[PDB]
This record gives structure tokens, C-alpha cells and sequence, in this order.
């Protein structure tokens, strides 16, 4: 075999 | 010798259904009750850009051997992966599907699928891990091109041809679909933002990076162009079989735990190939993490063997930024690496500095005299400018691991610095809010130090500590140093 648990594709909800 | 439409899914899932009272998430960290409700060939939306429908492919694209490794997968999800490959791929392009059962508890999970047209099952007699299992499957593969998929995926319309077209044209391209989301709770299939690609921080776990303004501008210019990427997560990709072999397969000394992103991504780029995301290829994946791995914690140790094996071979002196982020890894045994160092030499690979400058210049490297670096963390919150400028307050905000307003360094001059702004003690009375002001080299108001095993931040020359107790009332303050949760702060890298 298995992959490690993969992170849902997301990022910050604001802009730098 | 059963065609996939004639496979009896009901009998296969069978007695492995969740009993009322059993945790639906126990078998594999997604809701097996919802997975078992779906048909093996369930319809999914076509998430491709409309321009992807206007493509035609030659019939002589090279066939692939699809290698799927698994360990205790939910039967319904494993079957649906296999069926999606068979249903959505031109059959001539599927030489075989090789299932590598990595010592699952019940051998029947794999064996019963071996009755399906094109499906061959190899069972390991002990748990070998993904990378060793993939080498077994690749060694068995009859085709000229390898496709690696995970065991809880669903291929979309014309997913395969775009990947094969890239590799047939240039064997040094290692290519991946855009990975769509199959929700871990309700199993809906959806697309994520197009402006994300793979990346990593110095802790060396895979993350999604938000594209830079330049990358986003480029993408808008052609949303179906192949996208170069510095890192794949390692679950889904296509690679010419001879190139896979020539470049050193996978390191057979890797164990079960993690790092499947790292070694292959660094080796492919440093040794003259490239990684790509192909937007017209879509494969859904059941992402299983809420929150992606956080440090400190045990993950640093759990993934350390495989991570150190990559870092010690490929990263040159930059490995020390990994150990600054993951000090628990520093003394974890990782095995002898002489064979892989010999491979690196034989292949004439470029140094890691070349990788950082040419492949991943977005990864911020500490200044050579920085004392500490990265984010300044308190629980799951991070020191954050809140988008303020000079004269503004600073705050705490949930850590998003996207840099930006959460990017800081403790400099040689003892300042806590973001761009050209520094944390400034404008008022020494306890309880006073601190402010962002332009960095000035000998401003004593801007000097800070790590204390108590790098767990707090004290203003130099004082008994004042950075404190979030004032966050609701306006921002971070200086407060008399004391044994308070709200005075705990730790940089992600201590240098
Ligand atoms: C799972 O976690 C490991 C930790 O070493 C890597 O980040 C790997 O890339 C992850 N796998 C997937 C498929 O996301
Ligand atoms: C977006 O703005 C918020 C405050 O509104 C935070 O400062 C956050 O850290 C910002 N995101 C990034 C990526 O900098």
C-alpha cells in the first residue's frame, strides 16, 4: 503493497 | 476466463461487508459501507477539460502492463479499480493487469479476481512494502510500458492514451494523471483545483503546492498542456519499462513505510528524466487523510528508514535541512546505501543543488546563517502576518503549510523576519501587542531568542515572552515569561 494515506488536494483559502 | 461484466461482484464482496456495529473505516481509513454500495462499473463524471475531447490517437501506441500492489484493501474498492482499468482503457493497450498481493490477511481478496480476463495475481509470502512489490510486478511485466496504480482508484474517460502518447514520444518522461478526488466518506467523484501540483517541505512528506503566479498564468494559456512537476506522490504514474530498469527500478532496501514519493522523483530529475502531470488524463483516488502528516510526531520516525535512504543518496548537504525539520530521524538505522550511491555515480546524475535551482526553485532554502526557519508553530496554529504590513499587529492562524504569510526565519541578527518586516516590541509593558516594523539591524526591540529546549520565544534582554493569550483581543503580545500553553512556540527547522 500500500501507499501511505494521501492528502486531499487543498491549500490556504487566502492569498499571501 | 470471466469477462469483467460477468464477474459476480455481489458474491465477491460477500461476507466482507461491514456488520452493524463494526467501524466502517477500520479496514482502510475510508467508509467501506459507502464503497460497498457502489457497482464495480459505476458511472463517474468526465472531469476533463473540453479540449481533451478533440484528440485522436494512433492505434499503435505501446501497450502497458498495469501493476497494482495492495495490502488489505477493501474488496469493493479493489474490484472497482480493476474494472475501471478494463472498462475505460482500449483493450489492446492493456497487456495485463498484475495484482501484487503484499501478504494480505485473506489470500482470496486477490485470488478471486484472478478469474477475470487479463488479471494475474502474484502473492507475496510476507509483507514486502509497495516499492519491493512494484519491482516484483515490473519484473513479471510483459509489456514495454509500466503503469502503476493504487488499489483505490477509478480511471476516467480516455485516461490512458494521453499518458502513453507522452512516454512513446520520449522514454525519459515519467507521467501522471491529474488525480481527482473520491470522497472518503460519501464516495462522490469530483475534481480538485487545477492550480495545484506536487511538492514538499523540508520534512520530506508529499504535499500539494499552490501554483505560483507565473505557473498559473502559463496554465491559463493552455490548460491541457503537460505540466512539469518536482515530485509525484508516488501512487500513480506511467514509465517506459526499459527506462525504469535502466534508472535502477526502486531501491530494494526500502521497507513498508512511506517515502514512495521521494527516491524516484529525485532520481528521475537528477539523472536526466522528467516528471509530468497530464491534464487530459484523469484518475480518481480515495484520499484518506484529514490533515497531511504533521511534525513533531511519530511520523518522522515511522517514515525515517525510507526517507533517509533517499536523503542520504540524493540530497547532498541539503539532507541537513531534513534533519533540522525531523530531528527524530537523525539516528534511525537505514541500511547500507553503497549500491545506490554506485548507481548515482554510474548514471552521471546532477547534484541536489541543480534540482533545487532548475526543478523546484519554489522550495525556500534557509539562509546560511539563519538560526531557525520555516513556520513558528503553536499547536496547529502558526505565527501569521494576517496580511498586515509595517505598524500592523501579528496573529496566529491555523497552519496551512503554504508559506506566504506564515513564512518566517530567526536570523543571524536574532530577528524574527518575514520579507522585510520584523517582530518588534514597540511597548515593553506586559500585555502589550507587538507590531511588524521594517527590519533594522541594531534595533534591540527586534531581538528574540529560543529558550526552554527551543519551545518558547523570549525577547532578548528581558523576562518577556511571545504570547497568544491576546489573540482574540487584537494579536500577539509580550507577557511575563511563565508556564503557559500560550507561550509555546517552535520553529519547524532548528538549524
Ligand atoms: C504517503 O506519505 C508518505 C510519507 O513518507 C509520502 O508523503 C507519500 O508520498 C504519501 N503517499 C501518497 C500516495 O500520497
Ligand atoms: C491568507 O490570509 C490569511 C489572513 O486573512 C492568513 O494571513 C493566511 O496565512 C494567508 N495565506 C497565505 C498563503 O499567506
Amino acid at each position: 503493497a500500500g501507499t501511505t494515506p494521501s492528502p486531499v488536494p487543498t491549500t490556504s483559502t487566502t492569498s499571501a | 476466463k470471466v469477462r469483467w461484466p460477468d464477474f459476480n461482484q455481489e458474491a465477491y464482496v460477500g461476507g466482507t461487508m461491514v456488520r452493524s456495529g463494526q467501524d466502517p473505516y477500520a479496514r482502510n481509513k475510508f467508509n467501506q459501507v459507502e464503497s460497498d454500495k457502489l457497482r464495480m462499473d459505476r458511472a463517474i463524471p468526465d472531469t476533463r477539460h473540453d479540449q481533451c475531447q478533440r484528440k485522436q490517437w494512433r492505434v499503435d501506441l505501446p501497450a502497458t502492463s498495469v501493476v497494482i500492489t495492495f495490502h488489505n484493501e477493501a474488496r469493493s474498492a479493489l474490484l472497482r479499480t480493476v474494472v475501471s482499468v478494463l472498462k475505460k482503457s482500449p483493450p489492446h493497450l492493456i497487456k495485463e493487469i498484475i495484482l501484487v498481493d503484499d501478504y494480505s490477511n485473506d489470500p482470496e481478496d486477490g485470488a478471486l479476481l484472478g478469474k477475470i480476463e487479463k488479471v494475474r495475481v502474484l502473492r507475496n509470502d510476507r509483507r514486502e512494502g509497495l516499492m519491493r512489490s512494484r519491482v516484483r510486478g515490473a519484473d513479471a511485466a510483459q509489456a514495454k510500458v509500466l503503469t502503476f496504480l493504487d488499489s483505490h482508484c477509478e480511471c476516467n474517460e480516455h485516461w490512458l492514451e494521453p499518458l502513453l502518447e507522452r512516454v512513446a514520444e520520449d522514454r525519459t518522461r515519467v507521467v501522471s494523471p491529474i488525480i481527482d478526488v473520491i470522497n472518503m466518506d460519501n464516495f462522490q467523484y469530483v475534481g480538485a483545483s487545477a492550480d495545484l501540483k506536487g511538492g514538499f517541505d523540508w520534512n520530506l512528506v508529499f504535499k500539494w503546492d499552490y501554483m505560483t503566479p507565473e505557473q498559473r498564468r502559463s496554465r491559463q494559456g493552455n490548460p491541457v498542456a503537460p505540466i512539469k512537476t518536482p515530485m509525484i506522490a508516488g501512487g500513480l504514474f506511467v514509465m517506459d519499462k526499459f527506462y525504469f530498469e535502466e534508472l535502477g527500478k526502486y531501491d530494494m532496501m526500502m521497507d513498508v513505510w512511506g517515502g514512495e514519493n521521494l527516491e524516484i522523483s529525485f532520481r528521475v530529475w537528477q539523472c536526466g528524466g522528467s516528471l509530468e502531470i497530464i491534464p487530459c488524463s484523469r484518475v480518481g483516488h480515495v484520499f484518506r487523510k484529514q490533515h497531511p502528516y504533521t511534525f513533531p510526531g511519530g511520523s518522522g520516525t515511522v517514515f525515517a528508514r525510507n526517507t533517509r535512504r533517499a536523503a542520504e543518496v540524493w540530497m547532498d548537504e541539503y539532507k541537513n535541512f531534513y534533519y533540522a525539520a525531523v530531528p527524530s530521524a537523525r539516528n534511525v538505522p537505514y541500511g547500507n546505501i553503497q549500491s545506490r550511491l554506485e548507481l548515482r555515480k554510474k548514471l552521471s546524475c546532477k547534484p541536489f543543488k541543480w534540482y533545487l535551482e532548475n526543478v523546484y526553485p519554489e522550495l525556500r532554502v534557509p539562509d546560511h546563517q539563519d538560526i531557525a526557519f520555516g513556520a513558528l508553530q503553536q499547536g496547529t496554529n502558526c505565527l501569521d502576518t494576517l496580511g498586515h504590513f509595517a505598524d500592523g499587529v501579528v496573529g496566529v492562524y491555523e497552519c496551512h503549510n503554504a508559506g506566504g504569510n506564515q513564512e518566517w526565519a530567526l536570523t543571524k541578527e536574532k530577528s524574527v523576519k518575514h520579507m522585510d518586516l520584523c517582530l518588534t516590541v514597540v511597548d515593553r509593558a506586559p500585555g502589550s501587542l507587538i507590531k511588524l516594523q521594517g527590519c533594522r539591524e541594531d534595533d534591540s526591540r527586534q531581538k528574540w531568542e529560543q529558550i526552554e529546549g527551543n519551545s518558547k520565544l523570549r525577547h532578548v534582554g528581558s523576562n518577556l515572552c511571545l504570547d497568544s493569550r491576546t489573540a482574540k483581543s487584537g494579536g500577539l503580545s509580550v507577557e511575563v515569561c511563565g508556564p503557559a500553553l500560550s507561550q509555546q512556540w517552535k520553529f519547524t527547522l532548528n538549524l
